[PDB]
């Protein structure tokens, strides 16, 4: 069970995904990237089961870069998870039901940044952070106590090192190395990777 | 006039005129001749090269071990009935493990012949089947039509020039029956020799020759095997 | 449904429908192109507007996708349909192979179904002529011409329009090593190129240009005059 | 079946053209003037009714004009009875657009949605083209206030201001002279369309009935169209009534 | 209520000399622990060089048998020559794999004269797989048999031994006796014992009788 | 049954058994996993033979197809790429196949793992099969990222040694693939319990 | 599989154009929108007195508030009836309500529209009057074989409507009784019909806030006191 | 226009076909070559343009290692047919892991030939015959073969074939220099004097293309080296 | 599918110019024996019959095929006639589809035949089991009359019709004893050179005084 945590500051929204690909007992490829890029603006981060994480990713990923070369223009992070919605609770019901849960993160012009929660049932919803997995209870939480509409994105990274050393200490799937990158109106910024030597 | 144009509209003297250029077109190519005895049956065919550079057209499809044919008429409109004969064939040996009869075939190839003919935007097959088979009664030797219809013969010559062709079988077809496989060869050959005319007459290169028979599959032959054939004749 | 053939020979050989397509593609308005060093520079001319039109709808030079642009010259009507389904092959291609679009491997599919339209029942011929330009790996750009008949060529300077075989007597005459040397020796040869069937037009040449890893890029009104302005 | 009474839309004419569209150019000219003006307050459009009886109702809220969506609106010159068609494919692309992004369909696309399915019928299937040509009016989060004129061919393109219909190349003549481009707005430039409604009518005394004027304009954040009120486009004709004069 | 397939035991062993092939299984046809006939012969030969017995349930095996014989003369007439024994492996290969989610059960064992004129041994599963290898087996004595054919022909686990090639005298004694004792304890093989051998003239088949229980 | 390889500068170095078995009966002790695809291509098997061989041989005509096509040797991702689609397409009919996928272009020695469900996971280091864990262990104790060709041999022969030693579904004969630019060439064919007298004293 | 109707070089219909001068050759038909009701005249002429008049009837319900009449070729007003019923039914499967008129001929033109689009299909010879009554508001409207619809508050068609619209332009004035507005329709019709005026010849029909309602001919005898 | 496509003439010819085989004639110039060592297929360009790159134009693509190809006429009808051999092509190898052998190859694409066809069928078949001459060659066990096709669809093994608007003068002369066990460089001799005398241009490396197939030698696409030197060798 | 009209054992034996097959006239619904009167055996042109077991119901639709396929040849005129392998063959392959489609009818049929005196008798099985043997039996009489048969194969390969139906006589005779579901009422049909002969309902006599040795 891979875990995906995500934070929408007011100017900003921090995502950060676990790299590690696991298969039974032994880690497959402790470094791999989750996270994809659906446009300049507009990012999406999924995790569930193997196969529907990559396969599924490029539907709506290749399907937006198809609307840009049309309008000229970007989809807005609203209409990206409306489009992504759509077309998960489509394939739901058809002969092979997806399972992955996934934060949609984006920026507008009007907006601003923005993050989306979505489940494996397609339910579109909009919170301040959200996460994946069974490391949600072991995070989330300390988010609610820490977190305040007003917090910089400086004091983020610095409050998250506290959610993720849990994962070492009481949790007890590795997850050693995790992946950090923020959104803002001047792009997507990489972060540097956390890791304990 | 106005009658000509396709094949639903029928002639004041109820004819279909392009049921009419269909057997034209047979007319227009390489003429063939086959025959049969109480025994064996002999299949004739005349191989035609455009120059001497190219070489002769294979106007012999093999069907199967009991049955072959001999094509006249367009080269190409062949090779759909090529195909679904062979696949026709197949499909009853696998089923009933038995070869088809000969006469049975050539009844279902004249359905699918003459299907496309009532409905108009179908072109009729303008390529004439000169087939035969052997089965427990005996060889038989059928030709067929564009329109469909097909007879059952003892000698048979189609094609251009195949007149003085006819009469040569009509006058010798009582010895058909009671001669021997070397002896139907010989006057089998000496037939296609009316069908040409008295410059180029016959040579073992442009003219191949199959055969089938009691024990004996169906079987092709080309130029090897031909030539003690036709030499020791009288033409 | 309508089932029937629309182009049959003739006596002599020659396509009727084919020739008239051909025909309709002349009739249009002259569209240029040119295959640069380290660029690719598109260009058309633009029929004189008397102070109406909209510049966002008549634009001729569109792009396929970032490694690949396009213009077109003849009738507007199937221009479009052929721009929105070779984008929808641009993206299955990056969706069936990670890899990007090769600009070989998305025209011939241009061209290709032009070749269907012509073969298939009920269908009809288009009177475009496409110009498919763009980049491939390690930057090598590559310039190639559709035909309504459904071939594909490749060009390092082309005109299609009206006048294109005008101004290909000027590329031919015209063109050598000098041609297309640097990014502003090559717009100011599709100015030129532009040159012999404008009358008394001026500003009405618009310009495109992609450079290296970045998409294509229209060269404002002002910039375009900025190369214009040098004709003598 | 009876290949000697097809008329083969799809051949090319010795010329390079199409026979149909080629005549289907010319019975939009026999229809009603109609014209459309893009402003810098919103868009205009008026109207010419060239159906005039003493016996005639309207019950509907305008002849000639419709309203495509919420953000959108249009006006038709042609065949009668193919605008309907057209209007109703419109509706439905316009919604289909609602369903996946849950946004209203920006100006552009929507109109080069139907032009797909104008020219399909001209690219194959053998069925006859459509003679209706239709104007374009509303407003988009991005390009905004939007004037677009569509051809019976598929093709189309942006306009500032244009008229369809009969007396095509007087009005156009007399649009562009008086014509101020991003100046001049909805209440100064209405007076233009019943000034250019008089002369395009060779019936002198331009009736408030004979015509038809609806306007859109985006405010507070809200789409706003309504179909002028006779009684004021009256006044509003009382105004070029006494401009001779004066 | 409906078992797709049942095992009706047979047992089929193939064995690749040099320049010869030699194919032996029993005439023995069972279901479950109840008896057929002591006359079915496995071995079907297709072509001169070609001939192929099919160990699992019976059924399956004449279906393959006329499908391959429907492609094989199919092949001829079209391409005017005969399938060599490499052919037909990849061939029946693809013919199982359209079946994949409706399997098969059978254990497949091609035998034959290659391209240069040696033996070849093509097993095959009801997946679809394929390998070569100069002796097979198949069935429930196939289990069985895999000792006595690593010592005459495997020559594993012996001290300082001369390998010597196999031989048909050898063969012919090797692969009856191995039969006469699978035969012996296991149930599913006896009553009668076929061979096949196909040597570059055509093909050459005897019968040899086994222990009648 | 065991199936591993990994990457490194020199090239990859693929290793594997040949003890293919049904059950806990040996079905063939020679049965052999790698395939060929191209020169420059070279894959594995794992799970259903048949499947493996299929559709392998299905992208290689998919890898001649594009190559009679553009002539460009479609670099190796777009292969699992391609690879990836067809098994999309039956996922969940019952298909599972373990496999790798190594091959040569200009990006260098590429090696890609392919699921049953299309996971595509490229990477340095692999393994998959019954016994695979018993290959991790051995594998990971010490590591040089640029390998002496002859002892990257010994470090792949003493994995399958040990690893082949403790699984009882692993074992037969070594078989080893070394990776090159132009193509693959095959290092030996060994008996694994011979291996043993060198390892054992 | 082909349409036959294609652009004359003048722009017109060429098929629709002889579709009209069908329906101009056919029996008069007259309508009047007044007060809180419309009423629909139409003149039924048989070939003979063999004939039996109440057998088959002009005018037709669709549903309870909407009633239609015709002028034309016979048969191709018998399949609009059944699409026209079909398609208000479908209309109160999803609102569960009763059609409105401006709804109705809407997709009922549609139908029109189509056959003259389709191939294969010739258009219709015939062209309808819409009669309908929804929430306290009277609706006429007139129908034409290219499907185009529009609003009249009274009209004329079928044969020697030139005359009938121009009694339309006295005769008919406003805040007309609908009474009166049925004996003014004949008026318009007596210069056009000849021969013995009967009340079996004349068919007429009203719909107002009780519903469209057929009259029978002793009633019309009634209304025949002119 | 007043005919239709499968119309019969009073002399028993198709009135469409019949143009097909006279649409050919304007193709350019193009002969194949069967010798006793190997296959040779030669073809010209035909450029109209230096700006138009002959390199890009190819009139001769590989199937098969053993089968070439051959171009005349429209360009595009040849590539049509080329796709869908080249796909049952490994279709072959696909199911009995050999190469296909040069017979099957143009049976496939006879039979592709002979669906033509309109009314009846469905939208995505091809309704009008190609107008291209279309030569076959390859090598395999059975050795050299070389076949030629027309409109008509047939395939008939020959040692050379003209095709294109030169192939009256040409496949006469053909026959004249062509005899007995005439090897591969003794064939581009022959074959480059015919075609240079018939064309208008003037022989040269990038005015033609070359290509041979040989029983140790697969399909070999003749590069600058290659074509050089054979013109330079005549 | 269903518990329809289950059937008995069938036996048959290949004799000098000719085929014995014998058959009861039982139909039994479920353990119910229900349907005492039925017709198993159909004569199939001349040389060639066919009789069954399992499913009667599947196998009068089956049984209806076979007639208009027969009427098929008999339009021809052809000088020909079935086989008694082609209508073994086409059984075969026919019933064989309905496996692959899930469907499957369920029966278990005895073909005889008479070929230029090679008297050819056939087996065939739901899942399509087929082979070629002197002696067939169906059910469990192939656990009761098939070594019993093969007991007398050994010493008299080649039999008369004399000796075979006597025989079927004494196997049938063994099916009242162990097998519950037989019945009195069987069916003796033989092929001959003249063509098929059936002869009607027949009975056996059986001694039963293993009952009054019991008090012994």
């Amino acid at each position: 069970m891979e875990y995906l945590i995500g934070i929408q500051g007011p100017d900003y929204v921090l995502v950060a995904s676990d790299r590690v690909a696991a298969s039974n007992i032994v880690q497959m490829k402790d470094d791999h990237d989750k996270m994809f890029k659906m446009s300049e603006k507009i990012l999406l981060l999924c995790v569930g089961e193997a196969g529907d994480t990559v396969q599924f990713a490029e539907y709506i990923q290749k399907n937006v870069q198809l609307y840009k070369m049309r309008n000229g223009y970007e989809l807005s992070p609203t209409a990206a998870a409306n489009f992504t919605r759509r077309n998960l609770a489509d394939y739901l019901r058809s002969r092979t039901p997806y399972h992955v849960n996934l934060l949609l993160a984006g920026y507008d012009e009007h907006e601003g940044p923005a993050l989306y929660y979505m489940d494996y049932l397609a339910a579109l919803a909009k919170a301040p952070f959200a996460a994946h997995g069974y490391g949600a209870f072991l995070t989330l939480s300390i988010l609610d106590r820490y977190y305040t509409p007003t917090i910089s994105r400086e004091k983020a990274v610095e409050l998250l090192r506290k959610c993720l050393e849990e994962l070492q200490k009481r949790f007890i799937l590795n997850l050693p190395t995790f992946s950090v990158r923020i959104i803002d109106r001047n792009g997507i910024h990489d972060l540097d990777n956390i890791s304990f030597p | 006039n106005q009658y000509d144009n396709d094949v639903t509209v029928w002639s004041p003297q109820g004819r279909i005129h392009q049921i009419e250029y269909a057997m034209e077109a047979v007319k227009q190519g390489s003429a063939t001749v086959g025959l049969k005895s109480k025994t064996h049956a002999v299949l004739v065919a005349l191989k035609r090269a455009q120059s001497e550079l190219a070489a002769h057209q294979k106007k012999i499809l093999h069907v199967d071990n009991h049955i072959g044919i001999s094509i006249a008429g367009l080269t190409a409109d062949a090779r759909l009935l090529c195909n679904f004969m062979r696949q026709e064939c197949l499909d009853s040996r696998f089923v009933f493990d038995r070869p088809l009869p000969v006469s049975r075939l050539v009844s279902l190839i004249g359905s699918k012949t003459q299907i496309p003919t009532q409905r108009y935007g179908r072109r009729p097959y303008g390529v004439g089947l000169l087939i035969a088979g052997y089965d427990d009664m005996g060889p038989h030797i059928f030709q067929t039509c564009p329109s469909a219809n097909y007879f059952d013969c003892r000698a048979m010559s189609i094609g251009a020039r195949s007149q003085s062709a006819r009469t040569y079988l009509e006058r010798h077809m009582s010895e058909f029956m009671e001669c021997n496989l070397n002896e139907l060869v010989k006057h089998g050959l000496r037939a296609l020799r009316e069908t040409l005319p008295a410059e180029q007459d016959l040579t073992t290169k442009n003219v191949s020759i199959g055969i089938v028979g009691k024990d004996l599959e169906f079987t092709i032959y080309d130029d090897d095997d031909v030539s003690p054939f036709l030499e020791g004749l009288e033409e | 449904s309508y089932d029937r053939a629309i182009t049959v020979f003739s006596p002599d050989g020659h396509l009727f429908q084919v020739e008239y397509a051909q025909e309709a593609v002349k009739k249009g308005s002259t569209a240029v192109g040119v295959r640069g060093k380290d660029i690719v520079v598109l260009g058309v001319e633009k029929k004189s507007v008397a102070k109406l039109q909209d510049e966002r709808t008549v634009r001729k030079i569109c792009a396929l996708d970032d490694n690949v642009c396009m213009a077109f010259a003849g009738l507007t009507a199937d221009a479009r349909i052929v721009i929105n389904r070779a984008r929808v092959e641009c993206q299955s291609h990056r969706l069936t192979v990670e890899d990007p679009v090769t600009v070989e491997y998305i025209t011939r599919y241009i061209a290709s179904l032009k070749q269907r339209y012509t073969q298939s029942n009920g269908r009809r011929p288009f009177g475009i002529s496409a110009l498919i330009v763009g980049f491939d790996f390690d930057g090598t750009p590559r310039l190639y011409q559709t035909d309504p008949s459904g071939t594909y060529h490749a060009w390092k300077a082309n005109a299609i329009g009206r006048g294109a075989k005008s101004v290909r007597e000027f590329l031919e005459k015209n063109y050598t090593d000098e041609a297309i040397e640097t990014d502003d020796l090559t717009i100011k040869l599709v100015i030129k190129a532009l040159l012999e069937v404008v009358q008394s037009g001026g500003k009405n040449i618009e310009l495109a240009v992609m450079r290296r890893d970045q998409p294509l890029k229209i060269l404002n009104p002002e910039e375009i005059e900025k190369y214009v302005a040098e004709i003598e | 079946m009876s290949r000697r009474y097809d008329s083969r839309t799809t051949i090319f004419s010795p010329e390079g053209r199409l026979y149909q569209v080629e005549y289907a150019m010319e019975a939009i000219g026999h229809a009603g003037t109609c014209l459309g003006i893009l402003a810098n307050d919103g868009v205009l459009l008026a109207a010419e009714r060239r159906n005039i009886h003493k016996l005639l109702d309207e019950v509907f809220f305008s002849e000639k004009i419709y309203k495509l969506n919420e953000d959108m609106a249009c006006s038709v010159a042609g065949i009668t009875s193919d605008a309907n068609v057209l209007t109703n494919e419109l509706r439905l692309i316009a919604q289909r657009y609602l369903l996946q992004y849950q946004e209203p369909i920006p100006c552009e696309q929507l109109v080069t949605a139907l032009c797909d399915i104008k020219q399909a019928y001209t690219q194959f299937g053998g069925k006859r083209p459509f003679g209706v040509s239709l104007l374009y009016i509303g407003w988009d989060k991005h390009y905004g206030f939007q004037l677009y004129q569509s051809d019976p061919s598929g093709n189309y393109g942006g306009w500032k201001a244009t008229c369809i219909g009969n007396n095509s190349a007087a009005a156009v003549s007399m649009l562009k002279q008086d014509y101020k481009e991003g100046e001049m707005t909805l209440k100064s430039a209405l007076a233009l369309a019943i000034k250019v409604l008089n002369k395009t009518m060779d019936v002198s005394k331009l009736s408030a009935e004979k015509v038809e004027i609806a306007t859109l304009t985006r405010e507070n954040g809200k789409t706003v169209i309504r179909v002028l009120k006779q009684k004021e486009v009256e006044q509003l004709i009382k105004k070029h009534e006494e401009e001779e004069a004066k | 209520r409906f078992s797709p397939y049942a095992f009706n035991g047979g047992t089929v062993l193939a064995i690749a000399g040099e320049d010869f092939s030699i194919v032996a299984s029993d005439t023995r046809l069972s279901e479950g622990f109840s008896i057929h006939t002591r006359d079915s012969p496995k071995c079907y030969k297709l072509t001169d060089k070609t001939v192929i017995g099919c160990s699992g349930f019976h059924g399956d095996c004449l279906t393959l048998t006329k499908i391959i014989e429907a492609r094989l003369k199919m092949y001829k007439h079209s391409n005017n020559k005969a399938m060599t024994t490499g052919a037909i492996a990849a061939m029946l290969s693809t013919i199982l794999y359209s079946r994949r989610f409706f399997p098969y059960y059978v254990y497949n064992i091609i035998g034959g004269l290659d391209e240069e004129g040696k033996g070849a041994v093509y097993s095959f599963d009801p997946v679809g797989s394929y390998q070569r290898d100069s002796f097979k087996a198949g069935g429930s004595a196939s289990a069985m048999l895999q000792p006595l054919l690593d010592n005459q022909v495997g020559f594993k686990n012996m001290q300082n031994v001369e390998h010597v090639p196999l031989s048909l005298d050898r063969a012919m004694r090797l692969v009856k006796d191995v039969f006469i004792s699978a035969a012996e304890r296991d149930v599913y093989t006896g009553d009668a014992l076929k061979v096949c051998i196909v040597t570059k003239e055509g093909i050459r088949g005897e019968t040899v009788p086994l222990r009648k229980d | 049954t065991t199936t591993l390889a990994f990457k490194f500068q020199h090239g990859v170095i693929v290793a594997v058994d040949s003890r293919a078995s049904a059950g806990n009966y040996i079905a063939t002790l020679k049965v052999n996993k790698v395939i060929e695809i191209n020169p420059y291509l070279l894959g594995t098997m794992s799970g259903c033979a048949a499947d493996c061989l299929y559709w392998e041989r299905l992208l290689a005509k998919e890898c001649r197809l594009y190559y009679l096509r553009n002539g460009e040797r479609i670099s190796v991702s777009a292969a699992s790429k391609l690879l990836s689609n067809m098994m999309c397409q039956y996922r969940g009919m019952g298909l599972s196949m373990g496999s790798m996928i190594c091959g040569w272009d200009k990006k260098g020695p590429g090696l890609y793992y392919v699921d049953e469900n299309g996971t595509r996971l490229s990477g340095n280091m692999f393994s998959t099969g019954s016994g695979n864990s018993h290959a991790y262990g051995v594998m990971d104790s010490g590591y040089r990222p640029d390998l002496s060709i002859e002892e990257a041999y010994d470090l792949g022969r003493r994995a399958i040694v040990h690893a082949t030693h403790r699984d009882s579904y692993s074992g037969g004969v070594v078989n080893m693939y070394h990776m090159k630019e132009d193509g693959w060439v095959k290092v030996e064919s060994t008996d694994v319990s011979d291996l043993m007298h060198q390892y054992r004293e | 599989s082909f349409s036959l109707t294609t652009f004359s070089p003048s722009g017109k219909l060429v098929q629709i154009e002889y579709a009209l001068a069908a329906v101009a050759g056919g029996a008069p038909s007259v309508g009047i929108k007044a007060a809180n009701g419309v009423v629909l005249a139409t003149e039924k002429k048989q070939k003979s007195i063999l004939y039996d008049e109440r057998s088959v009837h002009k005018v037709e319900p669709i549903t309870k508030h909407i009633g239609l009449v015709y002028s034309g070729m016979g048969p191709d007003y018998r399949v609009l009836v059944h699409r026209a019923r079909k398609l208000a039914q479908q209309y109160y499967l999803v609102y569960q309500e009763p059609i409105p008129t401006a709804q109705l001929v809407q997709r009922v033109a549609s139908v029109m529209q189509e056959y003259t689009q389709s191939g294969g299909v010739r258009p219709f010879g015939v062209s309808l009057l819409i009669c309908g009554w929804n929430e306290g508001r009277p609706y006429l409207f007139q129908s034409d074989p290219s499907g185009a619809y529009f609003a009249w508050k009274a009209t004329a068609m079928g044969k020697n409507y030139v005359n009938g619209k121009t009694f339309l332009e006295k005769r008919y004035n406003e805040d007309l009784e609908l009474e009166d507005a049925i004996h003014t329709a004949i008026l318009t019709l007596k210069e056009s019909f000849e021969g013995q005026m009967t009340e079996d010849n004349i068919e007429v029909g009203i719909c107002n806030e009780a519903g469209f309602r057929r009259l029978t001919p002793t009633e019309v005898k009634d209304y025949l006191a002119a | 226009y007043d005919r239709g496509v499968n119309t019969f003439s009073p002399e028993g010819r198709l009135f469409q076909v019949e143009y097909a085989i006279e649409a050919i004639k304007l193709g350019s110039t193009a002969i194949g070559i069967q010798t006793s060592e190997g296959v040779c297929l030669a073809v010209e360009k035909r450029i109209t343009s230096p700006l138009m790159e002959p390199s890009s134009i190819e009139k001769i693509v590989e199937i098969d290692a053993h089968i070439g190809c051959a171009m005349s006429g429209l360009i595009a009808d040849a590539k049509t047919l080329i796709d869908k051999a080249r796909v049952e092509t490994q279709n072959h190898w696909f199911t009995y892991n050999e190469t296909m052998t040069v017979e099957s190859v143009t049976q496939a694409v006879s039979n592709l030939a002979l669906q033509f066809g309109e009314e009846d069928a469905d939208p995505g078949a091809m309704s009008r015959p190609f107008g291209v001459a279309l030569l076959f060659g390859g090598v395999d066990e059975k050795g050299p073969q070389l076949f030629h096709m027309d409109p008509s669809g047939t395939f008939v093994q020959c040692d050379a074939r003209a095709i294109g608007s030169a192939s009256e003068g040409a496949q006469s002369s053909l026959q004249e220099v062509y005899h007995k066990s005439m090897t591969l460089k003794e064939a581009i001799k022959s074959s480059l004097i015919i075609l240079k005398q018939v064309m208008e241009e003037k022989l040269n490396a990038t005015n033609i293309e070359l290509a041979t197939v040989q029983p140790g030698q697969n399909f070999h696409m003749f590069t600058k080296e290659e074509l050089e030197e054979v013109i330079k060798d005549i | 599918q269903n518990p329809m009209v289950t059937g008995t054992s069938v036996l048959g034996l290949k004799f000098e110019g000719g085929v014995v097959i014998a058959a009861d006239m039982l139909g039994s619904y479920g353990s119910l024996a229900r349907f005492r009167n039925i017709s198993r055996i159909m004569r199939v042109n001349n040389s060639t019959m066919l009789g069954a077991s399992g499913d009667y119901a599947d196998f009068q639709y089956l049984k209806q095929v076979l007639g208009q396929m027969v009427i098929d040849e008999e339009l021809l005129g052809d000088g020909h006639s079935y086989s008694p392998k082609a209508i073994h063959s086409w059984l075969t392959r026919a019933m064989y589809s309905r496996r692959s489609k899930m469907n499957p009818l369920w029966n278990t049929m005895v073909i005889g035949g008479y070929a230029d005196g090679e008297s050819f008798l056939g087996y065939v099985d739901m899942l399509g089991v087929a082979y070629e043997a002197p002696s067939l039996a169906t059910g469990y009489g192939a656990y009761l009359a098939q070594p019993l048969l093969r007991e007398v194969l050994e010493k008299q390969p080649v039999l008369s019709q004399t000796e075979a139906r006597e025989l079927v006589e004494r196997c049938m005779r063994v099916l009242y004893y162990r097998d519950a579901r037989s019945y009195n009422r069987f069916q003796i049909a033989t092929v001959t050179e003249k063509g098929v002969e059936i002869e009607g309902p027949l009975s056996a006599e059986t001694n039963w005084d293993i009952a009054h040795m019991i008090s012994g």
